[PDB]
C-alpha cells in the first residue's frame, strides 16, 4: 500500500517537475521527489544504506544549486496556475483510488528484502551491509576503486582549472 | 521504516496545528502601508534581495560536492574489516586516505581554498 | 557476456565489476553459460548453447515464473468477477510464516 | 547565589528521564516485559517470527508445561 | 508485528516529543539564568516564584502577539519554513538510543547526517523567503557554515564509529563499560564541540542569526510563532548534540539518572562557550573547517585505520 | 505485461526528464536540475537491476560518483560563463 | 599539449578514458569510461580569453551528457530484459543504445551539434574531438548488429557531410562536415569488417593529423587566410595543398587507400547500392577540397604586401613534412602492408 | 517451481511433533543442549548443505528434533523451576537475550545441570 | 629548516602528519601480526560450517582454547 502511495507522490510529483519554469520550483519538487525516491529503494534492498547514501549526495549537492540560484537567476516571478493544481489533485486522487481497488500482491516489487529472504540462506543473517558493500574493498574490483580515487582527484584538478579564482567572484553581469 | 513515515507524518501535523494555534490565538491588528515593509534598518531598500548575490567560494563549493561524494565512499569500510583480504582493505584505506590528504594540501599549496577576493 | 575490443591490462579491473558468481542461487547457471561461451564463442554461443541461455535468463530475470504467477493471480480474480469464485472463500488459506 | 542555578537545570534532568523510565513501566502494564524486542539482527527478527507463529503474544514464552509427557 | 508495539512506540515517541519540547522551554531558562550568572548579574528572578514560569510568560506572548504578513516576501513559503525546521529538529530525536526498542535504528549516523543537512535546508529557505537582505545574508552565511563544517562532521563520525565497528549507537554503550571515550578522544572532544556549536548556529559560530554583524540574522523578518517555532527547532538541536556529547565521549547508559545529569552538564558547557568566546568570521570558519579540523579528521581516521589493524590481529 | 508492471514507471519519469532537460528553459540551471532529475531516475533503474542479483549494490555508488562528477563539471562550466559572458541565458550564447 | 604540464594531464587521462571505454566487455565499465573521456575533455576546449570556447565546451557538454544518461538507461533495460552483456536477437532497446552511441559519434541526424561547434574552437582541440572522441563510440558500435538503422545513418551521414560543407567558407566548419563525410565511411565498413574500419580510421586520423598541422602552424582559420598566405615558393604551396586531393580519395595519394580497401570489402561483402551512394557523395568533397585547392594551383596571386617572411615551429613543421612526403608518395607502401590478408 | 513429475513427502511423513518452544526458552539451556545433541546437528546441516534439497535430510530433522525433545524431557523431569527462572530472567533482563545481564540463575542452573 | 617553519605556522598539521605515521606504523605491524601467523583461518567462524574428515578444510581446523 505504502510502495503504490509512492508510486502516485513519484508520479504526481514528475508531473509537476515536467512544468515548473523557475528553478526553486524545480529545487523544492525535486527535493520531495528524492526523498519519495530514497523510500522506494529502500523498499528493494535488504538493508537501508544506498538511500541514506543516495540522500547525502542529493543534499550535498543542491545546497551548491541554491547558491547558484541566489548568484544567477536570483530574480524571477513565480507562476501559480490553477489548471495544474486541479491536474495534479485529480490525478493524485485517482490514483490513491486505483492503489486502494488494486491487489498489492500483483504490484508489488519481486526484488527480494531481507525478511523475503528465505530461513536457509544462511549469508542473509550476518550484519546487514557487509556482503553488499564488500567487493568495494576485495582484490577483483578494488582497482575500480582506485581508479575512482584517482578519477576524483583528476575531477578536482578540472574543477581548479575551469573556474579561476583569481579572475574574482561570480555573478550576473560580471 | 513504516513507522517512521507515520511518526514523520505526526510530527509535521503536530507542528502544523502548533503553528495555526498560534497564528489563531495571535492578536488581529490592521494591516498599516509600511508595517508589512522589508525592515533594511529603518530606512528604504534602495535594492531588492532579489538582486544577484556575489559568490567568492564558487571552487570551495564545487570542493565540497566533489569531497562529499569521497564521504560516500568511506562509509562502507567499517563493515568490511572483519569479513574482506586484511591486506588489500589497507591498501585500500592507506591510499584512499593519503589520496585525499595530496589533494588537500596540494590546493592549500595553491591556495583555492582561499576566497576569491 | 560482450568481448573486449582491441583488450589491454586495463579490461582486467573492469571485467570483474557485475557478475552472478558471488553468493548467488544463479551464477552456477551463470557459469555453465560462460562455459560454452569460453568453447564456442560468443558468436556460435548464440546458436548453441539455447538451453543454457535461457535457463539462466529465467532463473535470475524470473520471466515465466512471473507470467506463471500473474496468470494465478489474474484467473481468481477472474472466476471472482464471473461468478464461479464465492467472495467468502476467494483466497485460499495462509502459509506459516516460519515456512519458505 | 549560585545554588539559583539549580532551579530550571533538575527540571531538565527529569523530564527527559521521563520518557525512558515510564515506559520501563509502560511496557510491564501491557507487554509484561521491561524490554521489548530488538530487530537489528535477521535471527532476532526470525526468532520473533518464531514466538509470534506460536502465540498471539510474542513477548509471552511457552516454557516446559507446553511439551507433552510421554 | 504485535500490535502493542506499534502503539507503544507511538507513545514513547509522543512523549519524548513532549518532554523534548518542555526541556528546550526550561532549556532557554537555563541559559537566560546561568548566562547571567556567568556574568555578575542574575537571571529571571521576579516571575513567578523565583523565575521558574518565566518561559511560560515568554511563550504566552509569543503565541498572542500579532503575525507578521511581510509585502515583498513569499508568504507561502515564508510560512512553511518553521514548521519544517521544528518538524526535523524534533524529528532527529527519534535516533536517541534507547534500552528498550524505541526505534530499531541501524543506521543512526546516516540518519544523524540527513537531519543535520535537512535542518539547515530549512534555515536557508527561512532566509531567503523573507525578502530581507539581512535574511538573505543571514541564510547565506548559514549555507556557507554548513558547506564548511558538513565533510568535517562525518569523517569525525566515522572515527568513532571505527571504535565501535557498526553504526548502531547503542553498541557505544559496549564499548563503554569500563570507561568513557572522553580519554581516548579528547581533541576530537574539542573538535566535536567546535562542530555542535556550528551544528546549533552558536557563539562562536553565529554568523546564522548575527545581533551585531547583522540584525538578528535570518529572523529579521519573523515574529510571533514563526521566531517561537525557529527558536525551538534551534535549541532541540542544542540538546540534541547535548546529548550526543554525552553518547560518544561518555557513557552511553540511559537507565541512570548521571546520564541526564552529564546532559545538564553539557547544555550547560553550550552556554558557557556563548558567554565566554567571542565570534569568529566565518571567512575564519571556512579557513579553520577546511584546513585543520578536516586535516586533523583524515590524519587521525589514518591513525584508526592502524590502531583496528592493530587490535584486529592481537584478538 | 511483466515489462508493463515493473520497471515501466521509471522509463516514462525518465523521458518526462529528458523532456525537461530538452524544453526551452530561459537558464542553464534549470538544465542541471533536470540533470539531476535523470540522475535520480537512473539510480531507479540501475537499483532495481542491482537488487535483482544480490550481492552487486557495491556498484549504485560509482554511478553516484560519476554523476556527481558530472554535476561538478555541469557547475563549473556554469562558472566559466561568467568569465565570457555577464549571464547564463541559453538565448545569450551563439548558435554558431 | 600546450603551455601547461595539466594539458599533459588530462591527454593521459583522455587516453585513459578511452582505452578504459574501449576495452570493456560489460556496457557499465564502456560508460564510466565515457564519463573518464567527458571529465578530460571538458577542461582542455575552455579558455577564459576566448568568449566562443565556452560556449563550445558547453555545448559538447550538454551533448554527451544528454548522450551518455540514453546510452546507460537502454544498457540497464537491456540488462532488465536479457540479462546478459549482449543480446540474443536484436530488439528496441540496442537501437537506443546505437542511437546515444551515434550521438557521442556525431553521426547524421544527430550530427547538428559537431559543426556547429566547431567554430568555437582552435586546430588542435579540433583534431582531438574528430580524431580521439570518436575511438569509443565507433568501437562501442561494433557490438550490435543492427543493418537498418546503421544503413540509414550511413546514407544521411554522407549525404549531409558532402552538402552541408559547401555553404561554409570556415575552415573548421567545413573539416568538420568533411568529418562528418568520413564517419559514414567509417560505419559503412564497421558492419562488414572491424579491421577495415581500423584501417580506413587510422589513415582518416593520419591525414586529419597532417591537415590539422598545416593550419595550426600557420593560424589559418578561414578560407581566404589561405590566398593571403605567404610562402617563398610557390611550387612549396602547390605540393602542401596535395594533402587534400588524398582526402578526396583521388590516386595515386595516400587517402585513395582506405577508401579502396573499403569498398573491395563492401563489393566481396555484397553491398552496392548504398556503395554507389558514397560515390556521388565524395565527389562533393572533392569539390569542397577544390575550393582550398584554389589557393595553389593557380600558382601566381594577388597576393597582399605587408608581409614578406613566414614563421613555423622547428619541431611541428619537421613532423609535418614527414607526414605530408607519405601523403603523397604513400602508395608506394602498398607492398609493406600486411594488415589486409 | 513444483510440477507433478516432481515427487514431494506426503502429509503423513510431516505430521510429527515439533519443538514448540520459545526463543528464551530455546536461549536458556542452549549450551546443554548442543553438547548432547552434537551429531545429529552437524549431520543434519553437512547434508543440508552440499545436498541442498529439502526432501533430503528429513530423517536426519527428525532425529535433530527428536535429540531436542529428548533433551528437554531430561530437563523437564528434574528441576524444571530452576530452568523456567533462567528463562524468566533471560526474558525479562535484556532486549536482545544476552547472557551476561544476568549470571547468577545461569549459575543455579548449571548448579543443578551439574548435580543432576 | 621547513620543519620549524611548519611546527610554528601549522602546528596541528604536524600533530596529525605524527599520528598518522604512527598508524601507518600500527597497520604494517598489524598487517605483519596477521599474516605472521594463521590469521586467514580464524577460530571463530561465521556461520554453522561442517566439514567431512577426508576434507582438505578438515586438518586446518584449530584446536585452541578459549
Ligand atoms: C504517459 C504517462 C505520462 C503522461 C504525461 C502527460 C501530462 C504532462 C504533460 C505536460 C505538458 C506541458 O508542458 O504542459 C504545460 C502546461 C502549462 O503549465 P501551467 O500549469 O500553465 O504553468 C505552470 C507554471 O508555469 C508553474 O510555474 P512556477 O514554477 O512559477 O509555479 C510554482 C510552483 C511551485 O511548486 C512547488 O513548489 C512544488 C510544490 C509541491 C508540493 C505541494 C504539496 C501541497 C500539499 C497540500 O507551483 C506549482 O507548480 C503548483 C503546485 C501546487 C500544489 C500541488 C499539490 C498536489 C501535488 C502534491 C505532490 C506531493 C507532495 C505532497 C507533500 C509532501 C511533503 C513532504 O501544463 C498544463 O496545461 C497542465 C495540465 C492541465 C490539464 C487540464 C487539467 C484539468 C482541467 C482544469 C480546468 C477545469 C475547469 C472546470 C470548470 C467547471 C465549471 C464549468
Ligand atoms: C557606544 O555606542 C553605542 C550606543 O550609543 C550610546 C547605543 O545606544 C547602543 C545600543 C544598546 C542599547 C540600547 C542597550 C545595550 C544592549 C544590550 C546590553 C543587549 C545585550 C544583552 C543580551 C543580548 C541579553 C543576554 C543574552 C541572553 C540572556 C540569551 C537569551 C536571550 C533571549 C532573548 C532568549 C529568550 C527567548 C525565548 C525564551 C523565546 C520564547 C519561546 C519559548 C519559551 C518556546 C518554548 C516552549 C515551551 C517551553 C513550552 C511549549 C510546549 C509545547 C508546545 C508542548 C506542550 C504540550 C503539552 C500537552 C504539555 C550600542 C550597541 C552602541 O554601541
Ligand atoms: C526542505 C524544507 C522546505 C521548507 C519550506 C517549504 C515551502 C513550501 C512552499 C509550497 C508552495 C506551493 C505553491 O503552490 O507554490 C506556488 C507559489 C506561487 O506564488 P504566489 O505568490 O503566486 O502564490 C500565492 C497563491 N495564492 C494567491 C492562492 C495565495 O510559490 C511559492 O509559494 C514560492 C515557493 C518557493 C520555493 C522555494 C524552494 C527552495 C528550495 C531550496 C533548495 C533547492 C535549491
Ligand atoms: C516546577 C514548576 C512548574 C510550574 C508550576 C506552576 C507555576 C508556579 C506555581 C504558582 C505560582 C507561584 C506561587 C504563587 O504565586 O503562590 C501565591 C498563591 C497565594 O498567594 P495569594 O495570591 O493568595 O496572596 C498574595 C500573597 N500574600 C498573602 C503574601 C500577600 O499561592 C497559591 O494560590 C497556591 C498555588 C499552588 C501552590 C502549590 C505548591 C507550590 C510549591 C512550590 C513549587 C515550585
Ligand atoms: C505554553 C504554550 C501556551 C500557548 C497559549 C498561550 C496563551 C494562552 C492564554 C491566553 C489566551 C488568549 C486568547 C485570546 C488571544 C487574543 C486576544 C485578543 O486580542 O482578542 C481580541 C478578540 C476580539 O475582540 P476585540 O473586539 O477586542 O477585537 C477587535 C480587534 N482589536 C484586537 C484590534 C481591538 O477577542 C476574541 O477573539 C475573544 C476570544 C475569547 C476566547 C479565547 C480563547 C480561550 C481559550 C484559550
Ligand atoms: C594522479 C593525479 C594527478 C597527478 C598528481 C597531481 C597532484 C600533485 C601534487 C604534488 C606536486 C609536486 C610537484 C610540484 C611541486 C611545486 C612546488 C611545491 O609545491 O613545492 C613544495 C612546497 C615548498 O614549501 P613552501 O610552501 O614553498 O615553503 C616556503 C619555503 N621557502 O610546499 C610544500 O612543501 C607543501 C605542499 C606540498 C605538496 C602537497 C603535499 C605533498
Ligand atoms: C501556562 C502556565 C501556567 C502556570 C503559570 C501561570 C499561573 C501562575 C502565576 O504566575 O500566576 C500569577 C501570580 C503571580 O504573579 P507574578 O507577577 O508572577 O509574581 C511576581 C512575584 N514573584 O500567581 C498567582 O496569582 C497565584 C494563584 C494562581 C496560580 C495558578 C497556577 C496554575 C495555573
Ligand atoms: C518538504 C517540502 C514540502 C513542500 C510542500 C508543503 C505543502 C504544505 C501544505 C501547503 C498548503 C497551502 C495552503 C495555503 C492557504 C493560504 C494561502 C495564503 O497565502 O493565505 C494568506 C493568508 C494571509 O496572508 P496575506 O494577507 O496574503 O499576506 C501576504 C501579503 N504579502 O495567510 C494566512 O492566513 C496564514 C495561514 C493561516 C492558516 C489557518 C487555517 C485555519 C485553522 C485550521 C485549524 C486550526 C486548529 C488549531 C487547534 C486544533 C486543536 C485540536
Ligand atoms: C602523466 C602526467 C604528467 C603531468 C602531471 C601534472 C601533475 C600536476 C597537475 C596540476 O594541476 O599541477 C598544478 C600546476 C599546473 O599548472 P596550472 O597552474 O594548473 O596551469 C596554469 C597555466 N594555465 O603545476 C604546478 O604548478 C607544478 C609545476 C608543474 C608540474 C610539475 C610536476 C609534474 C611534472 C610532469
Ligand atoms: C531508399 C532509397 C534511397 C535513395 C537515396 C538517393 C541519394 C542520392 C544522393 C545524391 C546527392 C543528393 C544530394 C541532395 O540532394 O541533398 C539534398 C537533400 C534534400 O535537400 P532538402 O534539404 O530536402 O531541400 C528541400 C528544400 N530546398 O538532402 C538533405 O538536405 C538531407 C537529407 C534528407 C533526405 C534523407 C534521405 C535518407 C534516405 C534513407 C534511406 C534508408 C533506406 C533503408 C530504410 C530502412
Ligand atoms: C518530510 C520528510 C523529510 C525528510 C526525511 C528524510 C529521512 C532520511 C532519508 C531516508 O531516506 O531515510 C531512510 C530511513 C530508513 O530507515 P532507517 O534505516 O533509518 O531505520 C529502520 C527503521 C523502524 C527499524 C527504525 O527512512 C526514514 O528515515 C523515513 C523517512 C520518512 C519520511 C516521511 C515523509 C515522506
Ligand atoms: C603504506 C602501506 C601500509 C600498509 C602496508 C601493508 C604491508 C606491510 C608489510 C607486509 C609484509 C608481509
Amino acid at each position: 500500500m505504502i510502495q503504490l502511495m509512492l508510486y502516485s507522490l513519484i508520479i504526481t510529483t514528475s508531473i509537476i517537475f515536467l512544468n515548473m519554469i523557475h528553478p526553486l520550483a524545480l529545487g523544492l519538487t525535486l527535493l520531495i521527489q528524492t526523498i519519495f525516491v530514497c523510500l522506494l529503494t529502500g523498499l528493494m534492498t535488504k538493508s537501508f544504506w544506498y538511500s541514506y547514501i543516495l540522500f547525502l549526495i542529493f543534499l550535498g549537492g543542491m545546497l551548491v544549486l541554491f547558491i547558484y540560484v541566489t548568484s544567477l537567476a536570483s530574480n524571477e516571478m513565480f507562476n501559480l496556475s490553477m489548471k495544474l493544481t486541479l491536474f495534479s489533485s485529480l490525478i493524485l486522487i485517482f490514483m490513491l483510488i486505483l492503489s486502494f481497488i488494486m491487489d498489492k500482491t500483483s504490484s508489488s516489487l519481486f526484488l527480494m528484502n531481507n525478511d523475503m529472504q528465505s530461513i536457509i540462506n544462511m549469508n542473509s543473517y550476518f550484519m546487514e551491509n557487509s556482503l553488499s558493500l564488500n567487493k568495494l574493498y576485495n582484490f577483483p574490483t578494488n582497482f575500480i576503486t582506485i581508479l575512482l580515487m584517482n578519477y576524483l582527484l583528476i575531477t578536482l584538478i578540472v574543477i581548479v582549472k575551469i573556474t579561476k579564482l583569481f579572475k574574482g567572484p561570480i555573478r550576473m553581469m560580471s | 521504516m513504516f513507522s517512521i513515515i507515520f511518526i514523520a507524518l505526526l510530527i509535521l501535523l503536530i507542528t502544523t496545528i502548533v503553528m495555526f494555534l498560534a497564528s489563531i490565538l495571535s492578536k488581529k491588528a490592521l494591516i498599516d502601508r509600511e508595517k508589512s515593509s522589508p525592515f533594511e534598518c529603518g530606512f528604504d531598500p534602495k535594492s531588492s534581495s532579489r538582486l544577484p548575490f556575489s559568490l567568492r567560494f564558487f571552487l570551495i563549493t564545487i570542493i565540497f560536492l566533489i569531497f562529499d561524494v569521497e564521504i560516500a565512499l568511506i562509509l562502507p569500510m567499517i563493515i568490511i574489516m572483519k569479513y574482506s583480504n586484511i591486506m588489500i582493505w589497507t591498501i585500500t584505506s592507506i591510499i584512499f586516505i593519503l589520496i585525499l590528504l595530496i589533494g588537500l594540501y596540494h590546493e592549500w599549496n595553491q591556495g583555492m581554498l582561499n576566497w576569491s577576493n | 557476456s560482450l568481448t573486449p575490443f582491441l583488450r589491454l591490462p586495463l579490461t582486467d579491473l573492469t571485467g570483474c565489476l557485475i557478475n552472478h558468481q558471488t553468493y548467488d542461487k544463479c551464477g552456477k547457471f551463470e557459469m555453465k553459460m560462460m562455459e560454452c561461451f569460453e568453447a564456442y564463442g560468443l558468436e556460435r554461443g548464440k546458436r548453441e548453447c539455447a538451453d543454457l541461455i535461457s535457463d539462466f535468463q529465467e532463473c535470475v530475470g524470473m520471466q515465466k515464473q512471473l507470467m506463471r504467477f500473474h496468470a494465478m493471480r489474474n484467473e481468481r480474480y477472474k472466476q471472482w468477477l464471473k461468478g464461479e469464485r464465492k467472495g467468502q472463500e476467494f483466497f485460499a488459506d495462509p502459509p506459516r510464516v516460519d515456512a519458505y | 547565589m549560585w545554588f539559583e542555578i539549580l532551579p530550571g537545570a533538575v527540571i531538565i534532568t527529569t523530564l527527559l528521564s521521563v520518557p525512558i523510565y515510564a515506559m520501563y513501566g509502560l511496557d510491564k502494564l501491557m507487554i509484561g516485559n521491561a524490554f521489548r524486542r530488538n530487530m537489528d539482527e535477521r535471527f532476532s527478527r526470525v526468532m520473533y517470527q518464531r514466538d509470534f507463529r506460536l502465540t498471539d503474544n510474542p513477548y509471552k514464552m511457552n516454557g516446559l508445561e507446553q511439551i507433552p509427557d510421554e | 508485528m504485535f500490535y502493542m508495539e506499534f502503539i507503544l512506540s507511538l507513545i514513547g515517541s509522543l512523549l519524548l516529543i513532549i518532554c523534548v519540547l518542555v526541556s528546550v522551554a526550561f532549556l532557554t531558562l537555563l541559559e537566560r539564568k546561568v548566562l547571567g550568572y556567568i556574568q555578575i548579574r542574575k537571571g529571571p528572578n521576579k516571575v513567578g516564584l523565583m523565575g521558574i514560569p518565566q518561559p511560560f510568560c515568554d511563550a504566552i506572548k509569543l503565541f498572542t502577539k500579532e503575525q507578521t504578513y511581510p509585502l515583498l516576501s513569499n508568504y507561502l513559503s515564508y510560512y512553511i519554513s518553521p514548521i519544517f525546521s521544528l518538524f526535523l529538529s524534533l524529528f532527529v530525536w527519534m535516533c536517541m538510543p534507547f534500552f528498550v526498542k524505541l526505534y530499531s535504528f541501524n543506521l543512526g549516523g546516516l540518519f544523524f547526517l540527513c537531519c543535520t543537512s535537512l535542518g539547515v535546508y530549512t534555515v536557508m529557505v527561512a532566509g531567503w523567503s523573507s525578502n530581507s537582505n539581512y535574511a538573505l545574508l543571514g541564510g547565506l552565511r548559514a549555507v556557507a557554515q554548513t558547506i564548511s563544517y558538513e565533510v568535517s562532521l562525518a569523517l569525525i563520525l566515522l572515527s568513532f564509529i571505527f571504535l565501535i565497528g557498526s553504526y548502531n549507537m547503542i553498541y557505544f554503550f559496549f564499548y563503554q563499560v569500563y570507561m568513557w571515550f572522553l580519554i581516548i578522544l579528547f581533541p576530537m572532544a574539542l573538535v566535536w564541540v567546535s562542530i555542535s556549536l556550528a551544528e546549533t548556529n552558536r557563539t562562536p559560530f553565529d554568523f546564522a542569526e548575527g545581533e551585531s554583524e547583522l540584525v538578528s540574522g535570518f529572523n529579521v523578518e519573523y515574529s510571533s510563532g514563526g521566531f517561537a517555532l525557529i527558536f525551538m527547532a534551534e535549541y532541540a538541536s542544542i540538546l540534541f548534540m547535548s546529548m550526543l556529547f554525552c553518547v560518544i565521549f561518555l557513557g552511553c547508559d540511559v537507565f541512570n539518572l548521571l546520564f541526564y545529569m552529564k546532559l545538564t552538564f553539557i547544555s550547560f558547557v553550550f552556554i558557557w562557550v556563548r558567554g565566554t568566546l567571542p565570534r569568529f568570521r566565518y571567512d575564519k570558519l571556512m579557513y579553520l573547517a577546511w584546513k585543520c579540523f578536516l586535516s586533523f579528521s583524515l590524519n587521525y581516521l589514518l591513525f584508526f585505520i592502524g590502531f583496528k589493524i592493530l587490535l584486529f590481529s592481537l584478538l | 505485461m511483466i515489462m508493463i508492471l515493473y520497471w515501466s514507471l521509471p522509463m516514462i519519469l525518465f523521458i518526462l526528464g529528458l523532456f525537461c532537460f530538452v524544453s526551452n528553459r530561459k537558464h542553464l540551471l534549470s538544465m542541471l536540475l533536470s540533470l539531476e532529475f535523470i540522475v535520480l531516475m537512473l539510480f531507479f533503474m540501475l537499483f532495481i537491476y542491482l537488487n535483482m542479483l544480490n550481492y552487486e549494490s557495491y556498484f549504485s555508488m560509482m554511478f553516484l560518483t560519476f554523476s556527481v562528477c558530472e554535476g561538478a563539471l555541469g557547475l563549473s562550466i556554469l562558472v566559466s560563463m561568467i568569465r565570457t559572458h555577464g549571464n547564463d541565458y541559453f538565448q545569450s550564447f551563439s548558435i554558431m | 599539449m600546450f603551455n601547461n604540464s595539466s594539458k599533459i594531464l588530462f591527454i593521459t587521462i583522455m587516453i585513459i578514458g578511452t582505452l578504459i571505454t574501449v576495452t570493456s566487455n560489460s556496457w557499465l565499465g564502456a560508460w564510466m569510461g565515457l564519463e573518464i573521456n567527458l571529465l578530460s575533455f571538458i577542461p582542455l576546449l575552455s579558455d577564459n580569453n576566448n568568449l566562443m570556447s565556452t560556449e563550445a565546451s558547453l555545448k559538447y557538454f550538454l551533448t554527451q551528457v544528454l548522450a551518455s544518461t540514453v546510452l546507460l538507461f537502454s544498457s540497464i533495460l537491456l540488462m532488465l530484459k536479457n540479462n546478459m552483456n549482449n543480446e540474443i536477437n536484436e530488439s528496441f532497446t540496442s537501437m537506443i543504445i546505437m542511437s546515444a552511441l551515434l550521438l557521442k559519434s556525431g553521426a547524421a541526424p544527430f550530427h547538428f551539434w559537431f559543426p556547429n561547434m566547431m567554430e568555437g574552437l582552435t586546430w588542435m582541440n579540433a583534431l582531438m574531438l574528430m580524431t580521439w572522441q570518436k575511438i569509443a563510440p565507433l568501437m562501442l558500435i561494433s557490438y550490435l548488429n543492427i543493418k537498418y538503422l546503421l544503413l540509414i545513418s550511413v546514407i544521411l551521414s554522407v549525404i549531409i557531410g558532402a552538402i552541408g560543407g559547401l555553404n561554409q567558407t570556415s575552415l573548421r566548419k567545413l573539416m568538420a562536415f568533411s568529418s562528418i563525410n568520413h564517419l559514414g565511411w567509417m560505419l559503412s565498413s564497421l558492419m562488414i569488417s572491424e579491421s577495415i574500419w581500423l584501417i580506413y580510421f587510422f589513415f582518416y586520423s593520419f591525414l586529419s593529423f597532417v591537415l590539422t598541422f598545416m593550419f595550426n602552424i600557420f593560424k589559418l582559420f578561414h578560407l581566404n587566410q589561405l590566398f593571403s598566405w605567404f610562402v617563398n615558393s610557390k611550387i612549396l604551396k602547390f605540393t602542401l595543398f596535395m594533402n587534400f586531393l588524398s582526402l578526396g580519395g583521388l590516386p595515386p595519394f595516400l587517402g585513395f587507400l582506405p577508401k579502396w580497401l573499403v569498398i573491395q570489402q563492401l563489393t566481396l561483402c555484397n553491398q552496392y547500392f548504398m556503395l554507389t551512394l558514397m560515390m556521388m557523395s565524395t565527389l562533393i568533397t572533392l569539390f569542397f577540397y577544390l575550393r582550398i585547392c584554389y589557393s595553389a594551383f593557380m600558382m601566381n596571386y594577388f597576393e597582399n604586401n605587408w608581409i614578406m617572411k613566414m614563421n613555423m615551429n622547428s619541431i611541428n613543421y619537421n613532423m609535418y613534412m614527414i607526414m605530408t612526403f607519405f601523403s603523397i608518395f604513400g602508395l608506394f607502401l602498398i607492398s609493406l602492408f600486411y594488415f589486409m590478408f | 517451481v513444483i510440477t507433478n513429475n516432481t515427487t514431494l513427502p506426503e502429509e503423513s511423513e510431516l505430521n510429527v511433533q515439533e519443538l514448540n518452544l520459545s526463543s528464551a526458552a530455546l536461549r536458556a539451556g542452549a549450551f546443554h543442549l548442543g553438547k548432547q545433541c552434537e551429531q545429529a546437528n552437524n549431520e543434519f546441516m553437512l547434508c543440508r548443505q552440499e545436498l541442498d534439497d529439502p526432501r533430503a535430510c528429513l530423517a536426519e530433522g527428525k532425529a535433530v528434533t527428536s535429540c531436542a525433545l529428548d533433551f528437554f524431557r531430561k530437563v523437564k523431569k528434574t528441576c524444571h523451576e530452576e530452568f523456567t527462572q533462567y528463562a524468566t530472567c533471560l526474558d525479562k533482563s535484556s532486549g536482545t537475550m544476552a547472557f551476561s545481564h544476568c549470571r547468577k540463575t545461569q549459575g543455579v542452573f548449571d548448579k543443578c545441570i551439574k548435580d543432576n | 629548516s621547513l620543519l620549524k617553519r611548519a611546527w610554528n605556522e601549522i602546528p596541528d598539521i604536524v600533530g596529525g602528519s605524527a599520528l598518522a605515521l604512527a598508524g601507518i606504523v600500527m597497520a604494517t605491524i598489524g598487517v605483519a601480526n596477521y599474516y605472521a601467523k594463521d590469521g586467514d583461518n580464524r577460530r571463530y567462524k561465521l556461520g554453522y560450517v561442517v566439514y567431512r574428515h577426508d576434507d582438505p578444510r578438515a586438518l586446518k581446523v584449530r584446536n585452541d582454547e578459549d
